[PDB]
């Protein structure tokens, strides 16, 4: 069945270390018969960004939400989408398409002295690249700051004060493939989690607690030269591109956090209690200029009862696979890691999206006698967008923790025992 | 499903935990040393092997616990 | 005897050396040598006085 | 009731001791109590991370270790050059707190 694009408006923002492209299409179904009703919806990617993407998600006029499932071809790794009503021909559907590409915008001087300014470049394209020719498709760019240095002109592109518009193309071919270079200042914090390793403890006594260790480094625009202190405390302009400090957004049920470093503890943090939220705002202890890699660990413990449920027999907890770290964040490695009690016999796991898993193993903590299952999952290229909730459903036999104290008490008794003998 | 599930409250209120920390190993530190006093004072022809057998399992077992909460009293929760 | 012995461990001998202690600490040479970690080829070598070593 | 002399002198002993070397041990710990717990006046770094070697990499690749991170154009040897006792001694009891799983990092077995 043909669908034809009626309207595409394509509003792509560039302000982040980040590239985000919502495009509010508008299918129509053309006029020929014996097609009946079409419930499938196909979507595209240029192979210039198709390894530079971290999310898609697509909607419907309102509030609504829709399922997008990946397929394959005979290549640009096309998804297809399952509308909630199937429309027939003659009809109409909006649908919105977001996308999220990282490490997108690249640094073009590549060293800049301690007191410039970055310049980077992006490179996408002009039309929608879809399988589907549209009819009139106009594009709107956000930019950073109002220093454009080089724009492709098509259409005589009109300038407004950090908003770029693009005359409409009329119709556009088949593949609408075309490239599009912009130039602009962007002084804003890059900043890239390497990797972050979320280790989840779980114990039926008390609480949860969770820690997680983050490798980051400052991708865009090395520093090149002499580094001074003195002119970076008396001349507020320099230092521009750099990062002093960051906030984390906590579930508003944490305890006990610490934000230990790798040699020890770092008194630079501010925690404030909200009445939705525990924000805490982190300076490293050191600024970053270019790929400074500062590494930090983060831990907290919240009450048990807020994320676990219990019935019968059953146990089943929900969490954040990946939490907050700060806004617009993106990882390049994540490895989850949760810590089961000791007597976990079937253990399930409802991921809500794609997680690779590699093979359970056995940790032991203090009072262990054969040892605690963990369940890994090793995840790439996370953005914000990916904040969901795991649940994980597993059956313990509710006598079996008794062995805890029991174990201590037999020690103490061998001690008795051996006094008695000597 | 996860609707008809109950929260799971601890089964020990935390806020009795380190009430239950010092009793349990007053008493049981106090049978401990009992039993070294008893070991040191008796003689050879004084000495009941069950009386020992029964005041060193008491010690055992209220240590054990004692201990047990201690631990989870600091934060260790094991 | 206890009193003075209980005084003098508090008040004098317990300090910290990696820490100036002035209640606001500064921890410059935590930050300088974690700088001096992350931020130097594998293979840079660092020359200052024996104290320091 | 009534106790003999024995059991009253012996009873006497024991809690005076048990009070002393808890005394002693609390007294100990005042900048644990303060400060966070780190190695401080930098001259136990060295033993430290001498402890650190001794608890990850055995005794026979300790006893004859050629250190090349110190006195780079010369050389250093650990293994002979200096005498071995408390690195033993930690390396020892961290074994047998990890045997029984009471599973404590090498930094506070250092420490305390
Ligand atoms: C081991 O490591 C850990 C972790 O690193 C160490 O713990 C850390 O210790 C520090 C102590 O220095 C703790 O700091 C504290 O942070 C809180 C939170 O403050 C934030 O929120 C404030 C809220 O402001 C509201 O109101 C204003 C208007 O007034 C609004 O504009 C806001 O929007 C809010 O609505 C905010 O004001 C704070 O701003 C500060 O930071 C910004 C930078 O972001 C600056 O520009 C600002 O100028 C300002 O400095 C901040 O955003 C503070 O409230 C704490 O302050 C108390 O202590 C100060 C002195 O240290 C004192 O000046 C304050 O008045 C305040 O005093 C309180 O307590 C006193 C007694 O202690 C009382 O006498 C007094 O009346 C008052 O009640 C403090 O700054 C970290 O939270 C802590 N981190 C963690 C994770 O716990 C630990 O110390 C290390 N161990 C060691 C070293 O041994
Ligand atoms: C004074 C009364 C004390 C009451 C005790 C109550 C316990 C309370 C627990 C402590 C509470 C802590 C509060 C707390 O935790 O606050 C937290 C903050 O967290 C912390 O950071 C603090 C953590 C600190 C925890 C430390 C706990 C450790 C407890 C250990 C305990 C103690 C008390 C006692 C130790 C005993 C030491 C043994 C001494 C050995 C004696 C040597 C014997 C000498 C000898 O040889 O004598 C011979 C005789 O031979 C014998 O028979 C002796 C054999 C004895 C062997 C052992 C017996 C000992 C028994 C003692 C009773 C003499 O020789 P002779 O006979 O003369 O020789 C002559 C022989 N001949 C030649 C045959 C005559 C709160 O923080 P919070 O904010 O709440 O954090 C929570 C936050 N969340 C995590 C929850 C979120
Ligand atoms: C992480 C937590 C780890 C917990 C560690 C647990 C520590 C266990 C403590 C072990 C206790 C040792 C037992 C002991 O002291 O043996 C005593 C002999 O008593 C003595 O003579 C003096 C020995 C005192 C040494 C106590 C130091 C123990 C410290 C261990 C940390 C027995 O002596 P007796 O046999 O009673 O001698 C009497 C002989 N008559 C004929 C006269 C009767
Ligand atoms: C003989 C054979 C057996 C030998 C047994 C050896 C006994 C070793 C005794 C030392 C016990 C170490 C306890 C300890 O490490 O406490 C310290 C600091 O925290 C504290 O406040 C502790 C200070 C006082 C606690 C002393 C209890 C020791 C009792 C031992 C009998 C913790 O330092 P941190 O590294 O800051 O831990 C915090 C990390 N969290 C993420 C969990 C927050
Ligand atoms: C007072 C003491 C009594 C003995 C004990 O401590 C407290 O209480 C025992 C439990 O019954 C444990 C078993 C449970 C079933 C579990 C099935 C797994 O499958 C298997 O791998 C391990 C297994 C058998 C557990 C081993 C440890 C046991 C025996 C524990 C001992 C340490
Ligand atoms: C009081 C002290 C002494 C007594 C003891 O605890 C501490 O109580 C024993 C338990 O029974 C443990 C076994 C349970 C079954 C479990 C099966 C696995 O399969 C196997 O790998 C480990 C195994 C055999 C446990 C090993 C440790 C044991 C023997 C423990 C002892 C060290
Ligand atoms: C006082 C009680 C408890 C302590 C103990 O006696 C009775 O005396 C311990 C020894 O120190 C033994 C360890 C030495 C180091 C060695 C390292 C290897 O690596 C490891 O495989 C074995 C290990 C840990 C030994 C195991 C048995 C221990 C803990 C012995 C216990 C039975
Ligand atoms: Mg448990």
């Amino acid at each position: 069945p043909p669908l034809i694009n009626e309207d595409v408006k394509r509003t792509v923002d560039l302000s982040s270390h980040l590239a985000k492209v919502t495009a509010e299409v508008v299918l129509a179904h053309l006029g020929g018969g014996s097609t009946s009703r079409a419930t499938s919806f196909l979507l595209a990617l240029e192979p210039e960004l198709e390894a530079r993407l971290a999310h898609l998600g697509v909607q419907v006029k309102g509030e609504d939400e829709e399922e997008n499932n990946l397929e394959v071809r005979e290549s640009g790794r096309f998804f297809t989408v399952k509308l909630p009503v199937a429309l027939d021909p003659g009809a109409k559907i909006s649908v919105i398409v977001e996308t999220v590409y990282t490490h997108v915008l690249h640094p073009y001087p590549t060293q800049i002295t301690q007191s410039e300014k970055q310049f980077v470049v992006f490179e996408g394209n002009h039309y929608f690249y879809s399988p589907y020719p549209t009819k009139t498709q106009t594009m709107r760019v956000k930019l950073a700051s109002r220093n454009v240095e080089s724009y492709t002109k098509l259409g005589n592109p009109t300038r407004s004060e950090d908003l770029l518009d693009y005359g409409p193309f009329r119709d556009v071919p088949a593949y609408s493939q075309d490239t599009f270079k912009v130039h602009y200042e962007n002084n804003s914090p890059f900043l890239t989690i390497t990797s972050m390793t979320r280790v989840i403890e779980v114990s039926h006594w008390g609480n949860i607690a969770v820690e997680e260790n983050v490798d980051l480094k400052h991708t865009g625009a090395v520093l090149k030269g002499p580094f001074s202190r003195y002119d970076y405390q008396r001349q507020p302009d320099s230092g521009i591109s750099s990062i002093r400090s960051f906030k984390t957004i906590l579930p508003a049920a944490a305890q006990d956090v610490y934000y230990r470093d790798e040699i020890g503890n770092v008194s630079t943090s501010h925690l404030l209690i909200l009445d939705d939220s525990v924000e805490m705002e982190i300076r490293p202890r050191f600024p970053l200029f270019g790929g400074w890699k500062t590494h930090y660990i983060v831990g907290y413990n919240l009450p048990s009862y807020e994320y676990l449920y219990n019935l019968g027999d059953q146990y089943a907890l929900k969490m954040r696979f990946v939490d907050h770290v700060f806004d617009e964040q993106v990882i390049d490695s994540l490895t989850v890691k949760i810590i089961l009690p000791e007597g976990a016999k079937n253990i399930e796991i409802d991921s809500p999206y794609e997680i690779s898993r590699a093979p359970d193993e056995l940790h032991y903590t203090y009072l262990d006698t054969f040892g605690r299952p963990v369940i890994v999952a090793y995840k790439k290229n996370l953005v914000e967008q990916h904040i969901q909730d795991i649940v994980v459903h597993y059956t313990f036999n509710k006598v079996l923790m008794l062995q805890e104290p029991l174990l201590v008490v037999a020690a103490f008794y061998i001690l008795f025992f051996t006094v008695i003998i000597y | 499903e996860l609707e008809a599930m109950s929260r799971y409250t601890s089964p020990v209120n935390p806020a009795v935990f380190p009430h239950l920390t010092v009793v349990l190993l007053a008493i049981g530190m106090f049978f401990t040393a009992w039993f070294f006093v008893y070991e040191v004072t008796s003689t050879k022809y004084t000495r009941d092997i069950y009386k020992e057998l029964l005041i060193s399992l008491v010690a055992s077992l209220f240590m054990g616990f004692g201990v047990l909460f201690l631990l989870l009293w600091v934060g260790i929760y094991v | 005897y206890t009193f003075h012995s209980t005084w003098v461990t508090s008040e004098a001998y317990s300090s910290p050396s990696i820490v100036l202690s002035a209640r606001i600490i500064f921890d410059d040479f935590r930050e300088a040598y974690y700088w001096l970690r992350h931020n130097t080829p594998e293979d840079a070598k660092v020359m200052s006085w024996w104290d320091y070593g | 009731l009534r106790l003999s002399y024995e059991k009253q002198d012996t009873l006497l002993k024991l809690l005076i001791l048990s009070m002393a070397a808890v005394l002693s041990f609390s007294t100990r710990l005042f900048a644990v109590l303060r400060f966070e717990s780190v190695i401080h006046e930098f001259d136990p770094y060295f033993n430290y991370r001498t402890t650190r070697f001794l608890a990850e990499e055995g005794f026979y690749k300790f006893h004859n270790w050629f250190d090349d991170r110190a006195w780079y154009p010369l050389g250093r040897i650990i293994g002979g050059t200096i005498y071995p006792g408390l690195m033993i001694t930690s390396a020892a009891i961290y074994h047998v707190l990890h045997f029984f799983h009471i599973t404590i990092d090498i930094r506070n077995v250092c420490v305390f």
